[PDB]
């Protein structure tokens, strides 16, 4: 997938970026969050997110529903390198196990359960 | 630039 973050910032000031955030605050992780292409879901204020490690992906699912202003009824999924994680999971395990190389970890959301369908 | 997220 391609990130609009990405695209508007080279690949060094990003990492510079990552490091820098990751020793300052050693038990946050730094999150992009864009939307899938073709999509068809709310957008989202804010893509740039500093985490608790141990929030779980369901607390920020719940708090990305909300920024998104999304009613119950409509759906919402995560995908990292098109994986939905669990629940459950810490977003310092995501992060432990699928950060870029800039130190940022990446994730899509749309309003489909498959990416790219 | 960063929004930041707590624990609720
Ligand atoms: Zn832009
Ligand atoms: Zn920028
Ligand atoms: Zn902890
Ligand atoms: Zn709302
Ligand atoms: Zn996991
Ligand atoms: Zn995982
Ligand atoms: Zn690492
Ligand atoms: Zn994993
Ligand atoms: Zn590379």
């Amino acid at each position: 997938m391609k990130f609009v973050y990405k695209e508007e910032h080279p690949f060094e000031k990003r990492r510079s970026e990552g490091e820098k955030i990751r020793k300052k605050y050693p038990d946050r992780v730094p999150v992009i969050v864009e939307k899938a292409p073709k999509a068809r879901i709310g957008d989202l204020d804010k893509k740039k997110y500093l985490v608790p490690s141990d929030l779980t992906v369901g607390q920020f699912y719940f708090l990305i529903r909300k920024r998104i202003h999304l009613r119950a009824e409509d759906a919402l999924f995560f995908f990292v390198n098109n994986v939905i994680p669990p629940t459950s999971a810490t977003m310092g395990q995501l992060y432990q196990e699928h950060h870029e190389e800039d130190f940022f970890l990446y994730i899509a959301y749309s309003d489909e359960s498959v990416y790219g369908l | 630039g960063w929004l930041i997220i707590d624990l609720p």
